[PDB]
């Protein structure tokens, strides 16, 4: 709920799938199809600011949210089989965040025991590549790096920053 | 009190509480008056000696501040004083910027009439001026900016009925680094919240409601622990943030 | 305190600050005893640097001995943790339980560093020795940090003894991590 | 659709933010985004226009309630999205804006002598205005009942008495408290800290 | 700024810098450069009876010289110019 916040502004606006449920003229732009008119059953991709809110006024709704293909069985599979080598970049640049906000609109408790599980599995990983701290006298770095959520890199940015003044700190002669 | 030991005891333990925590602590007026009296009594006592030892000099040739027992002493001064100084600035420049954070925030608390949080407690006077011209100053820039040009449906800056809520509020359950330090002087049997624990020292108890949980607190432990379910013990000093 | 982060996280500097603002020991050079200009502080005691007699134990804050012996009129003597013996014996108690972590000063490491780079003379064993026990101790404090991270969830943790410096460089990390798993839990609530 | 344009806007703002992260010494905002922000300012007006459109052509009752509130609903929700992408745009640059501001010991910034981190024409002039006031309260805050501490000092703690300085550009005798100092160029100093702070903040003084 | 004291008795500036440095330079300002000392000895001794354990004069004589720098843009160092401010100063008045 950070309204200047600039990357919840970003994943906020993603596309969702969903199907309208009434028959209504004068809409077709979201189609980009100016003047003609919206029927009914129709499945279109909406941004997240509006699909969000389309859903709850009506009752029935004006507007059914289908499945994401973020949160297919495939995708859950592979995160249980394999955390940390899972590349969620390809997924989703925001994984994280729409993860939560698909948990709050929708009570979803098994989502909450996958999502829970593979932060704390990647965690690890992060902290082992930001304590390594080159000594002047890899490639695993850069190929995890490239994995990373929007999120997890502004910690890694964080944990590599205070571990380089600790040991700037440490070694100053 | 009438200890200047305690005094500097009390301004660190309130800027290390200022630095870690996620709200807007309440103003020690009466700690921050003293010591800024004593530092200006101080600087006129070092400039008193300085005037004393420079007019001397230049009166007949005589000889300079004899090295022994001398010089020692007012460097001393000197560098207390700069340190003192730099811990002040820092405390008050921390809670400015926390200020600035929370400007929405604490105007709507200000409004509210059932509100027993009040600006004249929880803000010092000079903080009082820069939270009002600085929100005046925003709320000019951005009405000449953007707001202008919006229609009278939406056009304040804090709407609490829109999609998303405008007025940000402090983070009540962040995860921060506590140290039990016990009863703030002593007379642990004084203390009804202390209660003994199986071969061991006396520890509080504390409870998380969304986890339904009761959770202990032994002393001379470091806990990561919310910071809501810790905020009576830090008011009253039974745990310091570290 | 607004630039370069500073937010919520101390730096170095601030936490050797903190360390110097603790006592020590000395053995002063000069006698500046009362006859038979003063000091006159204003944050610590001046009891002791006004009382002062030559080949006398005395104790005064860090920074003032620390300036002191930038002159020739001042012998801080290191802490008795600051042995061979003492060293080894933490080391032995180190790893006997690998589930706790051993009682050390919560300044060991900024103070350890400190002495060593001004106070070079008054150490009596040789420093060399005394450097290679400190990293031996950090090494294994290090794995224990490293075993413990696993055991993070969304109520509370303890870290009983770990030090100031483990402390600092550390949180960043625990306290994003912890909130984060927080707020997933929260949400499906 | 309406609002994808102002996600480029937030976009630009992202990329700024990590020139402000990954800022080892200041940094000089971007050029200002008048274009883009214009025409979200059209797009929004057209917005006004639409709402005012199916305002009357309910009024006149041609068409069922039902129908007109899904649009009415779009438009309000479109012109909440581009008043958010705005404002937190705007807020990102006042917010860099007020670091620089506290940056360089208060003073007037560009009016008076600057450290040549930023031009002027970069800023729009409402900024340049905000800037000028933000600038005056520095000033009437370190006039404040906090005369003796310097709210605009240093906030690395002091540690060393005596440093050793160099200075990097030619002056003349500059009088401090008690002496002179002589600034030759390409001369080394060995003097206390409290001296040269404000030198060394000024450019005129090198190490430490 | 006055006039009609008993005479101008003449000071080195060794006695007189300390006060124009914890006025200008720490607080608000910089560069009191020697020669602009010098000049400012002048007038600050034109009126130089009983003072120097005075009251508020010198001060007041010091915030006024402020006035003017904060006003025109000026510059950081103070030159033979520091009689030229005062000029006008008296101009102002």
């Amino acid at each position: 709920m950070g309204y200047y916040d600039i990357d919840d502004v970003l994943a906020d606006g993603t596309e969702f799938p969903c199907k309208f449920q009434y028959d209504i003229p004068g809409l077709g732009y979201l189609e980009n199809n100016p003047g003609r008119p919206i029927t009914k059953n129709t499945k279109l991709s909406l941004p997240l600011w509006l699909a969000r809110i389309l859903a709850i006024v009506g009752p029935v709704p004006f507007v059914e949210l289908l499945p994401p293909d973020m949160f297919s069985t495939k995708v859950m599979n592979a995160i249980k089989t394999d955390p940390v080598a899972l590349d969620l970049h390809s997924i989703n640049s925001h994984f994280f965040s729409l993860a939560i906000k698909w948990i709050m609109l929708f009570s979803e408790k098994e989502l909450a025991n996958v999502v829970s599980e593979l932060l704390l599995q990647r965690a690890q990983e992060l902290n082992h590549h930001a304590s390594s701290l080159s000594i002047d006298l890899n490639i695993a770095t850069s190929t995890f790096l490239l994995k990373l959520e929007e999120m997890e890199k502004e910690i890694y940015k964080k944990s590599h920053e205070s571990y380089k003044d600790t040991k700037r700190w440490m070694f100053k002669k | 009190y009438v200890s200047p030991q305690q005094d500097f005891s009390d301004l660190m333990k309130s800027w290390k509480n200022e630095r870690c925590s996620p709200e807007l602590l309440p103003y020690p007026h009466q700690l921050m008056k003293r010591l800024l009296n004593r530092i200006s009594m101080q600087s006129q006592l070092i400039e008193n000696i300085s005037m004393g030892f420079l007019d001397m000099q230049n009166a007949s040739n005589a000889n300079p501040p004899m090295p022994n027992e001398s010089k020692l002493p007012l460097l001393c001064m000197e560098t207390e004083l700069e340190r003192l100084k730099f811990v002040i600035r820092s405390y008050i420049r921390c809670r400015l910027s926390k200020i600035d954070k929370f400007s929405l925030y604490l105007r709507q608390l200000n409004e509210d009439e059932n509100s027993l949080i009040s600006l004249t407690d929880l803000l010092s006077k000079d903080e009082i001026k820069y939270h009002d011209t600085h929100s005046l100053i925003w709320l000019k820039l951005v009405n000449d900016s953007i707001l202008k040009y919006m229609p009278e449906e939406l056009q304040a800056i804090n709407d609490t009925e829109g999609s998303v809520n405008m007025i940000d509020e402090p983070d009540w359950n962040k995860f921060v680094f506590i140290h039990v330090n016990g009863p703030p002087d002593g007379k642990w049997n004084e203390d009804p919240l202390l209660q003994e624990n199986e071969f061991g020292k006396p520890c509080y108890t504390v409870t998380i409601p969304d986890l339904k949980e009761e959770v202990e607190l032994t002393i001379g432990s470091i806990y990561v622990m919310r910071y809501e379910v810790i905020r009576d013990l830090l008011r009253d000093d039974k745990v310091a943030l570290i | 305190s607004l630039p370069a982060h500073l937010q919520q996280t101390f730096s170095p500097e601030e936490i050797q600050f903190i360390v110097e603002n603790e006592p020590i020991k000395i053995f002063p050079r000069i006698t500046t005893r009362q006859k038979i200009t003063r000091w006159q502080l204003i944050t610590t005691d001046d009891k002791a640097l006004n009382n002062m007699v030559a080949m006398r134990s005395t104790e005064v804050v860090l920074w003032i001995a620390l300036l002191l012996k930038q002159q020739s009129k001042c012998s801080i003597v290191a802490p008795q943790w600051l042995t061979t013996k003492e060293l080894d014996r933490k080391i032995q108690y180190e790893k006997t339980h690998p589930d706790r972590f051993s009682e050390l000063p919560w300044n060991w490491l900024v103070l350890a560093r400190i002495l060593f780079n001004k106070a070079k003379d008054d150490f009596h064993d040789p420093i060399h020795e005394l450097r290679g026990k400190i990293q031996d101790l950090r090494e294994i404090r290090q794995i224990k940090v490293l075993k413990g991270l696993k055991y993070l969830n969304e109520s509370h943790l303890q870290l009983d003894n770990l030090s100031l410096l483990e402390i600092n460089e550390l949180r960043p990390f625990i306290t994003e991590i912890m909130d984060k798993l927080r707020e997933i839990h929260t949400a499906s609530l | 659709m309406y609002g994808d344009l102002g996600n480029k806007l937030v976009l630009e703002a992202k990329r700024t933010k990590q020139l402000y992260a990954r800022s080892n010494q200041d940094v000089n905002l971007p050029m200002y985004h008048e274009d883009i922000i214009r025409n979200i300012l059209k797009e929004v007006s057209n917005l006004r226009k639409n709402t005012e459109y199916l305002k009357e052509q309910q009024q006149l009752g041609m068409l069922d309630d039902k129908v007109a509130k899904c649009q009415y609903f779009v438009t309000l929700l479109c012109m909440e999205r581009n008043k958010r992408c705005l404002l937190a745009y705007q807020r990102l640059r006042t917010d860099i804006l007020d670091s620089m501001a506290w940056n360089n010991n208060g003073l007037d910034l560009m009016s008076s002598i600057t450290f040549s981190q930023q031009d002027t024409n970069n800023l729009s002039h409402q900024e340049q205005e905000y800037l000028k006031e933000y600038c005056d309260l520095i000033t009437d805050l370190k006039s404040g009942d906090l005369v003796d501490i310097d709210l605009s000092g240093s906030l690395v703690p002091p540690s060393d008495v005596f440093i050793d300085v160099r200075v990097l550009k030619d002056a003349g005798e500059i009088q401090t408290e008690y002496g002179v100092f002589n600034l030759i160029k390409d001369s080394q100093f060995f003097v206390r800290q409290s001296d040269v702070e404000r030198l060394i903040q000024q450019g005129y003084l090198q190490k430490i | 700024f006055g006039s009609g004291n008993v005479l101008p008795v003449k000071i080195q500036p060794p006695l007189l810098r300390p006060l124009a440095y914890r006025v200008l330079s720490r607080k608000y300002g910089l560069s009191i450069k020697s020669d602009g000392l010098s000049a400012l000895a002048e007038f600050v001794g034109t009126n130089i009876g009983a003072n120097w354990r005075q009251g508020p004069a010198t001060i007041k004589f010091l915030e006024q010289f402020a006035a003017v720098w904060k006003q025109q843009e000026r510059g950081l160092f103070i030159d033979q110019s520091g009689v030229k401010e005062v000029i006008q100063e008296m101009k102002e008045r």
